[PDB]
């Protein structure tokens, strides 16, 4: 209600100290304040990485030191530009250079001529995603000078049951030859050859037109198949089709594996099968392709 | 002394009010910034697997079959290692590389000389649980970096904005280049049209004469508060065009537009909000004016094709 | 004018001047606290109301009148 014109002078006096302790927080809260932007110019970290050391291959980086699998470059050494791989490293120290894998159905296979030869997917450190490397890089891997080079195919049914099968002088062409695949011979392997052809009984040629050895590579745009029609078409996807396949690993994936001819408007078998091991009609959980140099496969 | 006598006390009581007042705002703020350092013993992450297809930038990749906007590397020239890039592919025909992104305010702008020298940022996010990151984060790739993607060959530049309220506007230039560090990483473009107001090479719209032209940024050359190279020619450091806190731009005297500027939430800003009352922020004046902070800003080249 | 009478006039401005600058800081602390977000395990979700402030100074440059 106004009071006594004599506290005006403490009371005044008062304002100040409450106005300079204002002042003398704000300047160590800014320093408080600079300290807090200084916790805040880094980056999210990134799980995946890439790690240094480079080489021709897998191999050639695994003898170098590197003992896990993850992200890699290499530049085998007729290659313009380096790329990245994913190198698989065992305790035994084997580069492998993984080139394919199925594993969950997230990465569609029915792609054109160019993506397969440029490669499509994604590269994880923990090997968990699906891709295709690409044809020109496969190609340029296994035709380094002088290296016989051999091709691992693992695959995996929906019950945790494995098999692998391997093939020696694993070779993949170039583009002027549509990346045609060539193999010495069927190295082994508890998954079969189905490389060989397998015959089904719908035709006395069958082994003849599901042989895989020699054939080039196909897409949907681009047939080479020994087909009047276009496999990689029908199929939906890229692979060295004959007539059209016994083993197909870059086919449809068909959640719980099974599937039948009434899975599509003409009853095509295109899934990821694999003649050898498992039955036409069922498309695996998993599938993985690498390759490796021969002398190094025991 | 009577009644004047009268005001001195309705006063006290007053500012006895407001001292009082922000005392306690202080004591908020304060609240506020140990929360945040605590946040900070620990980062924020990402997994960003990447894309198996790669070229020398984004319309290299497009044109081998990288059709999805995420992030990915590539290696524009030999001599330098790859890196990480965002590539938009499907605004306007895809094959854009992001140089400069703008959108929630979540990384820093104002930063020296070095780090735009660098890059900074972050490049990309995870979107809706995928292994892959699909979306841009905030960032500016480098000076060294742009200069040796524009001057790989012809290049052309697209700004795109947007406002608070959802509008958006382009701004293209046909050509666009930016010269190494030597050469202060001056820029030059050319060849514009768009909707967002050719900024960059005339100037502001709302001025007119020698100042509608001193905040002309073609031919500009690169600034950081910590390393002056703007129009501005005098010694009184009170006039450079960019102060502490604001980015790094190709200032003159001083800009038009400045997609390096702070993030000022909500769009409009005053000059008691501005740390130097100066209007540093995310401006393009040529379309919101002087004072207007937008929501979204980014900046793509693609190499030019006739 | 009395000795008090201009104690007063300096504090008017100050505070005057101390509001803008609190109002700086305010817009200052939500920039950089936002820009933890890119950086930090998460941002301190916030939001200024430069309200009080916008009305604390009118209220002020009333009674210094
Ligand atoms: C340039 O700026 C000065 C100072 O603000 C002003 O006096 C002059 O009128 C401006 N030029 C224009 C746009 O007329
Ligand atoms: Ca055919
Ligand atoms: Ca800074
Ligand atoms: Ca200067």
């Amino acid at each position: 209600y106004e009071a006594s014109i004599l506290t005006h002078d403490s009371s005044i006096r008062y304002l100040q100290e409450i106005y300079n302790s204002n002042n003398q927080k704000i300047v160590n809260l800014k320093e408080k304040v600079a300290q807090l932007e200084a916790q805040c110019q880094e980056p999210c970290k990134d799980t995946v990485q890439i790690h240094d050391i480079t080489g021709k291959d897998c191999q050639d980086i695994a003898n170098k030191g590197a003992k896990q699998s993850g992200l890699y470059f290499i530049k085998p050494l007729k290659a313009n530009q380096q790329f990245l791989v994913y190198c698989e490293i065992d305790g035994s120290g084997n580069g492998w250079t993984v080139f394919q894998k199925r594993l969950d159905g997230s990465v569609d296979f029915k792609k054109n001529w160019i993506q397969y030869k440029e490669g499509f997917g994604h590269l994880s450190p923990t090997g968990t995603t699906e891709f295709w490397l690409g044809n020109e890089k496969i190609h340029l891997i296994s035709t380094q000078s002088a290296i016989p080079y051999a091709l691992r195919v693992e695959l995996e049914d929906w019950n945790g049951r494995t098999s692998t099968a391997d093939y020696a002088m694993f070779k993949v062409g170039p583009e002027a030859d549509k990346y045609r695949l060539t193999y010495a011979y069927f190295a082994g392997g508890d998954a079969g050859d189905a490389f060989d052809g397998f015959d089904f009984g719908d035709d006395p040629s069958d082994k003849f037109f599901t042989s895989h050895n020699g054939m080039q590579f196909s897409t949907w745009d681009n047939d080479n198949d020994k087909f009047e029609g276009n496999c990689a078409e029908q199929d939906g996807s890229g692979w060295w089709m004959n007539k059209c396949h016994a083993g197909h690993l870059n086919g449809v994936y068909y959640q719980g594996g099974t599937y039948s001819k009434a899975s599509t408007p003409n009853g095509y078998d295109n899934g990821i099968i694999w003649a050898t091991w498992k039955t036409r009609w069922y498309s695996m959980k998993k599938t993985t392709m690498k390759i490796i140099p021969f002398n190094r496969l025991t | 002394d009577e009644t004047v006598n009268s005001n001195i006390p309705t006063n006290l009581r007053v500012l006895r009010s407001i001292l009082e007042n922000l005392r306690s705002k202080i004591q908020k703020l304060e609240s506020d910034v140990s929360a945040q350092m605590e946040y900070c013993r620990t980062p924020c992450t990402v997994s960003c697997n990447i894309p198996v297809v790669s070229g020398k930038e984004c319309e290299e990749i497009i044109r081998k079959g990288g059709e999805t906007s995420e992030m990915y590397l590539i290696q524009p020239d030999s001599s330098v290692k790859p890196y990480r890039v965002y590539c938009d592919m499907n605004t306007e025909n895809g094959g854009w590389t992001v140089i400069q992104n703008r959108q929630d305010g979540s990384v820093d702008f104002g930063r020296k000389w070095d780090p735009y020298k660098q890059g900074f940022g972050n490049v990309a996010t995870n979107t809706d649980g995928k292994n892959y990151c699909g979306l841009p984060g905030e960032y500016w790739l480098g000076n060294d970096k742009i200069s040796q993607l524009t001057r790989m060959g012809p290049t052309e530049l697209l700004i795109e904005m947007e406002d608070w309220k959802g509008d958006k506007v382009k701004a293209h230039y046909g050509g666009f280049t930016v010269q190494n560090e030597a050469n202060k990483y001056q820029i030059s473009v050319n060849k514009y049209r768009g909707t967002a107001g050719n900024a960059l090479m005339d100037g502001a719209s709302q001025l007119m004469g020698e100042n509608r032209t001193m905040t002309i940024h073609n031919g500009m050359f690169f600034s950081t508060y910590d390393r002056d190279n703007d129009g501005w020619l005098t010694s009184d450091p009170r006039k450079q065009c960019s102060k502490e806190a604001g980015g790094g731009w190709w200032y003159n005297r001083c800009h038009a537009a400045n997609p390096n500027g702070r993030y000022y939430w909500g769009g409009q800003y005053t000059w008691d909000m501005a740390k130097h009352g100066t209007d540093d922020g995310v401006v393009w004046m040529n379309w919101k004016g002087s004072w207007y902070s937008m929501r979204k800003m980014s900046m793509k080249i693609r190499p030019f094709f006739p | 004018v009395i000795e008090k009478v201009q104690h007063i006039q300096l504090l008017q401005k100050n505070v005057r001047a101390q509001l803008v600058d609190m109002k700086r800081l305010e817009v200052d602390i939500d920039i950089k606290i936002r820009s933890c977000r890119g950086s930090c395990s998460r941002a301190l979700a916030r939001e200024v109301d430069l309200k009080d402030y916008e009305d604390q100074q009118k209220q002020l440059e009333q009674v210094i009148a």
